[PDB]
């Protein structure tokens, strides 16, 4: 290696946070975005109403919690799906959300627990 | 066997031979069997790595019915370099047209002859690299003698190094305490999942750290004040019964706290004409004792095996995809008639898996 | 897939390009470069005296034909080598040459040829 080491990345997170969620014949607590442009989207992240990520000073807009892991330059999610799908409704996750710079987990944590979705606190 | 005398071409003297000075080699770790030879048949390979951890569990009231959850592992890839080494050397007629051989009187030297000398050199040279190249290794940095660096294993794998200072200049100081922090910290730091013990571990060591370690006042009335064989004989007796090296029939070996500690003299020199000392560790006063430890084999078990050597294939036609091998010795035939031309190849890179069972002991204090 | 197809990337081109070469110990023929400013290289580009690739306006300082496949974010050649080669004198070339844009092929296999490197017409 150049520097002496090379690294070709870790996995990414696996779509297992989830604890409980009301099943329903159409997923009642899940919902659709159309994956906005250039965007790279993991599990666990934050989205607005408009698919878009939620950055500092805006907290109060989180509306839904990213599920699948979506590549933007093929336009297409791990599992060949088109589309992004999120968590928006009544649900028990595991303390693992990712968050932007200078993002306040608190209150993003408020405004979310307003829609029924609690975080069971993860050991280590 | 008659030649002509010194001042006179007319008057014979007679020649009894010759005596030839060849320089010494080490090689002593590449005799204990550490490495263990891993041909592939490729340039590169690669390795995966896999990390989980536990943590206490909090306490909750019985109606509230919350609970704890455990956090997913992390996995994680790797990749590494290999390094080429070649040389090249021919005989051409001007080395055999009218040459004396040393030592005889009126016999020519022959094609074959300079063969099996150059060919022997060669082994030489590739042996001295291979020692030099095993210790960086155990160092825990690869770096080639021009001072390139290939693999840093503490990069490699996110870990640091640790340094025991034994303060041996202290007559007060005491070395029990090293002892028992090297060894925790080998049994801790391995995280193979099954018990370890510590107890087997090489301790290598240079001039300096022997004599201060084995003239401390603490050690010597200590021995001094017991009646049994081994003390006896380390007071009184010689030092010098540890296994052979390349150059002396044994090594100094000092027992003490369930430790075996060895002397190592191996040196080489670059062809730029500077040393390098194979104990040493960069950057520090050659007056300063230091020594190197790591663990034994045994320590962990074949199933386990932590040192590795990898072997990749010669560039040349019909080693495409080959397995590997050691050395390669290749000859040609020059153009009409003019000489014999030879090559010798080699592709190899030593790592360890685990290299936070790698310590540094120093003689000074900090 | 969105748009309706993905493509995966053809395959580097292989180093077969040289035909004949002075072959001789420590390559006689062969001359190496030190690779810089993260700039990807690939089999029959052109290099100019300084290691990065001839432009046009200078084509008068065409020095070597690149021959190895080199990573910037691995700062390794697709061999796994530190440095990167080229022939620089006394070679026989395929047409096969990558040359950056607007630059006049004329040009640089004269400033080649005045170095003993010679091309041979490819049918397709």
């Amino acid at each position: 290696a150049y520097q002496g080491f090379t690294k070709l990345g870790n996995r990414e997170p696996l779509n297992d946070i989830i604890l409980w969620e009301q099943i329903t014949p159409t997923g009642h607590s899940r919902k659709e975005y159309t994956p906005q442009a250039s965007t790279e989207y993991r599990v666990g992240e934050v989205l607005k109403a408009d698919g878009t990520k939620v950055q500092a000073g805006e907290e109060a807009q989180a509306d839904s919690v990213c599920i699948v892991n979506f590549y933007a330059d093929l336009q297409l999610s791990y599992h060949g799906q088109l589309k992004v799908v999120g968590i928006h409704r009544d649900a028990e996750l595991k303390d693992l959300l990712t968050l932007e710079a200078s993002v306040d987990a608190a209150a993003v944590k408020t405004a979310l627990a307003a829609k029924g979705i609690d975080f069971v606190p993860t050991g280590l | 066997m008659l030649t002509n005398s010194e001042k006179s071409r007319f008057f014979l003297a007679d020649l009894t031979g010759e005596v030839q000075s060849i320089p010494n080699t080490y090689g002593y770790i590449s005799n204990l069997g550490l490495f263990r030879s891993a041909p592939i048949t490729q340039t590169t390979f690669l390795m995966d790595l896999t990390d989980w951890d536990v943590s206490l569990l909090d306490a909750v009231d019985r109606d509230s019915r919350k609970a704890e959850t455990s956090a997913p592992e992390r996995v994680r890839q790797i990749s590494f370099p290999m390094m080429y080494f070649k040389e090249v050397e021919s005989i051409t007629p001007d080395e055999i047209q009218g040459v004396r051989q040393p030592g005889t009187a009126n016999e020519l030297t022959t094609e074959a002859v300079v063969r099996a000398k150059k060919l022997m050199k060669i082994r030489t040279k590739f042996d001295i690299t291979r020692e030099f190249l095993f210790m960086q290794a155990l160092k825990g940095k690869v770096v080639d003698a021009r001072g390139t660096l290939y693999a840093d294993l503490y990069k490699q794998f996110d870990v640091e190094k640790k340094t025991v200072y034994f303060d041996l200049d202290n007559p007060n100081a005491d070395i029990d305490a090293s002892i028992e922090e090297l060894r925790m910290h080998m049994e801790d730091e391995a995280k193979t999942g099954t018990v370890i013990n510590g107890e087997e571990i090489h301790v290598v060591v240079d001039r300096v750290f022997f004599s201060k370690l084995v003239k401390h006042p603490k050690i010597r009335d200590a021995y001094l004040a017991q009646q049994t064989p081994l003390a006896w004989q380390q007071i009184t007796g010689s030092l010098r019964t540890g296994g052979t090296d390349g150059v002396q029939a044994h090594m100094n070996t000092f027992y003490y706290g369930g430790v075996k500690f060895v002397q190592y003299n191996g040196k080489f020199k670059d062809k730029r004409g500077k040393v390098h000392t194979l104990v040493s560790i960069d950057s520090v006063a050659a007056t300063v004792g230091v020594g190197h430890a790591f663990p034994n084999v045994s320590m962990l078990g074949e199933a386990n095996n932590i040192f590795e050597v990898a072997y990749g294939p010669c560039p040349k036609m019909g080693y495409a995809n080959t397995l590997g091998q050691e050395l390669y010795v290749f000859e040609y035939e020059k153009d009409r008639d003019e000489g014999i031309d030879f090559e010798a190849h080699s592709y190899m890179l030593p790592y360890c898996t685990r290299p936070q069972l790698l310590v540094d002991v120093r003689a000074d204090a900090k």
